[PDB]
RNA sequence: ACACCAUGG
RNA sequence: AGGAGUGGAGCCUGCGGCUUAAUUUGACCAACACGGGAAACCUCACCCGGCCCGGACACGGACAGGAUUGACAGAUUGAUAGCUCUUUCUCGAUUCUGUGGGUGGUGGUGCAUGGCCGUUCUUAGUUGGUGGAGCGAUUUGUCUGGUUAAUUCCGAUAACGAACGAGACUCUGGCAUGCUAACUAGUUACGCGACCCCCGAGCGGUCGGCGUCCCCCAACUUCUUAGAGGGACAAGUGGCGUUCAGCCACCCGAGAUUGAGCAAUAACAGGUCUGUGAUGCCCUUAGAUGUCGGGGCUGCACGCGCGCUACACUGACUGGCUCAGCGUGUGCCUACCCUACGCCGGCAGGCGCGGGUAACCCGUUGAACCCCAUUCGUGAUGGGGAUCGGGGAUUGCAAUUAUUCCCCAUGAACGAGGAAUUCCCAGUAAGUGCGGGUCAUAAGCUUGCGUUGAUUAAGUCCCUGCCCUUUGUACACACCGCCCG
């Protein structure tokens, strides 16, 4: 059938994606959340981080 | 073919088992993990499951990246059919839960 | 765990589950008046406190949902099989949360009737039940191919400073 | 241009803008002069004058000023009135010129 | 732990950003003692949510 | 986002030849088996599958990438 | 080099079935990045641009250089006349 | 104790 | 009133135009270093070629001398895609053919929508009940006056009594020699001891001096850390105030005005379908708009925007000396972390062998400007460091259109910048470096942190705008209006 299904995807934004849109572009690596810059202003208050500065 | 019958049927004896499966949304990763991790690409999985909800059998959800397949009445019929099992017998979910 | 991960990764990682955890069963507990969860670890053991408003349809006739329930829950996340354990529980005031009253309220409009008179009806049972006000908003394309929006407000309401934080429960 | 109206949808003409020929009843013209009124003067490309009016789709939307290629369509009945269907960007009229759609008779 | 975004969805408007953070708080007490009454006394008296780590030895 | 273009060497699959099935045994005096294609000798094929003959070569059907012999 | 030995084979066994006093015909190839070496001299190549393949002659100078370096991926611009909004003055249509 | 200030898909 | 500027120069970067197979695309105060958008592949939506189905399910057909899969070699092919052809082995009911129907989409529509966010709008604004006035739309309450940062208060009073916004609130900065209490922070002492110098009495020990030298089962919490309380209230004193509400100066003081977050009613055809398994309708659906190889987003006659480095002597070069704060750190698929100390190499770098899941190791974070001493000398000069030649390493599957980095060499414009125009009030402007984000490699960006630290103001309504009252209007899509010959 296939040999060729896929190449080397093991760094840059071809690696990793969002733990829940699953998309790429924009996404936050800081203290492994791994999370699209969008959709963690959406659950930043279940993980516990409030907005008091 | 979509998959062999020795797979088909490895997939079939775990859902029936337990009575519940899971597999994240993703067609590259090479084996399943779980009880088919010895054999079968969870592609296998999601494109057998797919089959089985399309005929009722089973209730499906989706929720980040990751679907929750429960076997229905009719499933467990079914597979008590496919499978060939002693017509009553089902380990997958029997106690009166208090 | 061969060495265990860092402080910084382990609280954020304890929070991820929190809110995984909440969204999946956000999906199923819908029709069944979903409020929340709540955890609880305890040596060599993890409750979930699940949290609804009618235990009869999240429990199942002898504990089926119950049951497939921890078991998707132990599966997906992990857990060594034998270290979860779901229970229920049930609200009390009902019309107190926030939820419970959109979602019920989504269900009722849902079904088929006018917006008005769902709206007033959720104003009025979220009122008697006890609260110092309450609002509802409803938007979308509200008769016609151009949207809309309807406030339905009744009572007391606060929007600015810290009090918000307590004392206000939204959807 | 320049206004206050961003009321209006914006333009989004950047998507896959074709090529349009003849049909039956159907011709290309180029404006000779302006008059009032929205409708103007026009000139086929065989000789009929046709003085011209802005169909009511094009009413201030898109700007039919002097002296440009234009799609006419003619009535069934009438031949000295006709009726602007579409405007040619600089590139289009030389597309049809070189197509050999249009005659080599008039200038842009 | 410090983590700040642009509010916005997509690119549009004059460029307002978050700055949210979560604090984390970090105790020690030591005790002189055998292990049968520690283990048990920790194992007790705890409701809210908090994390207890008890340790071999540390002197 | 637009129409295609024409194609001009449209042809989806090879027609996977149709075969009668068995004639690589020869029954040659009553009761009496002759082989005419040896069962190629690969530990993991069972020695009840025939390899192949080309004109030249010997290929084995069920050793998918190897057993290949020049004669 | 994984598999990039098809070039340097194709490009022999082409450079032996050519005729004395000819020159080979063309193997051509996506593989823009090949170490020109010293046996790949006096060869024919086709190297793609992208939609074609420009044939490329190889001189013994070419040496240590790159195929892709002998094949541009564009026409060189010469300039039109600039069009309706090339000029902050430029703007306006009634 | 008053220079010049027109127009609008 | 002033400071630093921007516009002028070279370069970096975003936008238009031009060019092209394609240079994918959204946006035009409130677009243009913005889409967290630093694109080599991937990303990726664009262009040139090529395999795949991952087309559920139902009905019909076909079918166990058999439905159907895979594949060596030779040719073909960019290709070691059984891609197609020649060949002839394999697989065994999962498939294939035809119809209905499903599915996916960085396809279209932000003028069909949800949610979010920006903006009007940083100001003081907004609204209902019973009562009063009008046939009515409406109006008073929400105000002549003083006061306030404020629809904040005092008052007046056909209104009385309330709601939101303001304020209160939450975080942070400034003060405790008072409390709680610390080998994952210390200090003082001596138990010490040890090193070193006489450096001073003395001699050299003793008296002393230097110690991030080693200890203490010594004493304590000043420095460090972080919890509970305390403190500030226009409270005291003197003036101006209808003696009210409040303003001004001064005393005691750590401080008599620290900085942020949060924010109303009503709206906008503002932005986003390209964050979403949020989503209606339309489109395409096997010759794909759902995958691999190559190219593009970087293309350069030209117009603009945010910026970086400079035009030197209040300086450049070469040595020497001596000071921080916020932080991050071994990765759950994914597969990589911060680095000490030894050795090798001029340099980038290489090998070796330990610590760190972190107040424990990098680390007493030996940061730059600054500080001290040497050469140059008004000269496009040793200022400036563009452009270009040659060579050496690291990352990676791959570095050419040069990823980044080091060395020798080349040595352009630029001698304080026209019309215009931006930001700013005290630890502020500016100079100066250091961490976070993106990150296999990697800031001329942005988000934070400290470090040296000014000149000018304590105002006004002139300009550009904003809020309240009175007044005029032929405007209500609301002056970017309307309209005459
Ligand atoms: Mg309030
Ligand atoms: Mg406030
Ligand atoms: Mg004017
Ligand atoms: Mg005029
Ligand atoms: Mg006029
Ligand atoms: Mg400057
Ligand atoms: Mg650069
Ligand atoms: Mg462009
Ligand atoms: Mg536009
Ligand atoms: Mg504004
Ligand atoms: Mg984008
Ligand atoms: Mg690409
Ligand atoms: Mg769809
Ligand atoms: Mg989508
Ligand atoms: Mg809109
Ligand atoms: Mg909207
Ligand atoms: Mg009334
Ligand atoms: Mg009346
Ligand atoms: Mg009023
Ligand atoms: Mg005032
Ligand atoms: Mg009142
Ligand atoms: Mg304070
Ligand atoms: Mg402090
Ligand atoms: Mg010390
Ligand atoms: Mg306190
Ligand atoms: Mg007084
Ligand atoms: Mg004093
Ligand atoms: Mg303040
Ligand atoms: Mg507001
Ligand atoms: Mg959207
Ligand atoms: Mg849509
Ligand atoms: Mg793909
Ligand atoms: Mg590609
Ligand atoms: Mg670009
Ligand atoms: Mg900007
Ligand atoms: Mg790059
Ligand atoms: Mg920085
Ligand atoms: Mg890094
Ligand atoms: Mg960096
Ligand atoms: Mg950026
Ligand atoms: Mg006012
Ligand atoms: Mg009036
Ligand atoms: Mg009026
Ligand atoms: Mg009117
Ligand atoms: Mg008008
Ligand atoms: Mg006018």
């Amino acid at each position: 059938q296939q040999l060729y299904w896929s190449h080397p995807r093991k760094f840059g934004q071809g690696s990793r994606s969002c733990r829940v849109c699953s998309n790429r572009h924009g996404l936050i690596r800081k203290y492994g959340l791994n999370m699209c810059r969008q959709c963690f202003r959406q659950y930043a208050k279940d993980i516990g981080f409030i907005k008091l500065d | 073919m979509l998959m062999p019958k020795k797979n088909r049927i490895a997939i079939y004896e775990l859902l029936f088992k337990e009575g519940v499966m899971v597999a994240k949304k993703d067609v590259h990763m090479p084996k399943h993990p779980e009880l088919a991790d010895k054999n079968v690409p969870n592609l296998h999985v999601m494109k057998a499951m797919q089959s089985l909800k399309s005929r009722g059998y089973v209730k499906e959800q989706f929720a980040w990246r990751h679907f929750y397949w429960y076997l229905t009445n009719e499933g467990i019929q079914y597979l008590r059919d496919y499978l060939h099992l002693p017509p009553e017998i089902v380990p997958a979910t029997l106690r009166r839960s208090r | 765990m061969a060495v265990q991960i860092s402080k910084k990764r382990k609280f954020v990682a304890d929070g991820i589950f929190k809110a995984e955890l909440n969204e999946f069963l956000t999906r199923e507990l819908a029709e069944d008046g979903y409020s929340g969860v709540e955890v609880r670890v305890t040596p060599t053991r993890t409750e979930i406190i699940i949290l609804a408003t009618r235990t009869q349809n999240v429990l199942g006739e002898k504990g089926r949902r119950i049951r497939e329930l921890t078991a998707v829950v132990q599966k997906r996340f992990g857990f060594p099989e034998g270290s979860v354990e779901l229970y229920a529980e049930k609200v009390a005031t009902r019309g107190l949360c926030a939820i419970a009253q959109a979602e019920s309220l989504r269900y009722k409009l849902l079904g088929g009737l006018a917006v008005r008179r769902a709206c007033y009806g959720v104003l009025r049972f979220i009122m008697e039940s006890g609260a110092k006000g309450c609002e509802v908003v409803v938007s979308g394309k509200l008769r016609g191919q151009r949207a809309k929006s309807m406030k339905f407000v009744d009572g007391l309401m606060i929007h600015s400073g810290d009090p918000v934080n307590y004392y206000v429960d939204t959807a | 241009g320049g206004k206050n109206r961003r009321r209006g949808k914006n333009e989004n003409e950047s998507e896959k803008r074709e090529l349009v020929f003849k049909e039956d009843g159907q011709e290309y013209a180029q404006v000779i002069k302006m008059l009032g009124n929205g409708r103007l003067e026009a000139m086929c490309f065989d000789g009929v004058k046709r003085l011209c009016h802005i169909r009511g789709k094009l009413r201030k939307k898109v700007w039919i000023n002097t002296s440009d290629i234009i799609l006419v369509g003619l009535r069934d009945y009438q031949d000295n009135k006709a009726d602007v269907i579409l405007k040619y960007n600089a590139d289009e009229a030389r597309s049809l010129k070189a197509y050999g759609e249009l005659p080599e008779h008039a200038k842009i | 732990l410090r983590i700040t975004t642009r509010k916005t969805p997509c690119g549009e408007g004059s460029k307002t950003w978050d700055r949210f953070q979560m604090r984390i708080h970090k105790r020690l007490i030591d005790l002189h003692s055998p292990s049968e009454i520690v283990k048990q006394i920790t194992s007790i008296s705890i409701e809210p949510g908090v994390e207890v780590e008890v340790t071999i030895a540390d002197a | 986002k637009k129409s295609y273009t024409t194609p001009k060497k449209n042809k989806h699959k090879r027609k996977k030849v149709k075969l009668a099935v068995l004639k690589y045994y020869k029954v040659d005096e009553n009761g009496k088996i002759s082989r005419l294609r040896r069962e190629c000798p690969s530990d993991e094929c069972g020695a009840g599958v025939f390899m192949a003959s080309h004109f030249d070569r010997h290929y084995c059907g069920k050793c998918c990438l190897t057993y290949c012999f020049n004669k | 080099r994984r598999k990039q030995h098809s070039l340097l084979k194709r490009l022999r066994k082409a450079k032996k079935e050519a005729p004395p006093m000819e020159k080979p015909e063309v193997v051509k190839t996506h593989l823009r990045d090949m170490i020109i070496l010293p046996e790949m001299v006096g060869s024919m190549v086709g190297v793609y641009n992208g939609k074609t393949f420009n044939q490329v002659e190889i001189k013994p100078e070419m040496i240590g250089h790159y195929l892709g370096e002998f094949s541009i991926t564009y026409k060189p611009v010469k300039h039109g006349r600039p069009g309706i909004g090339a000029t902050h003055s430029s703007r306006f249509i009634p």
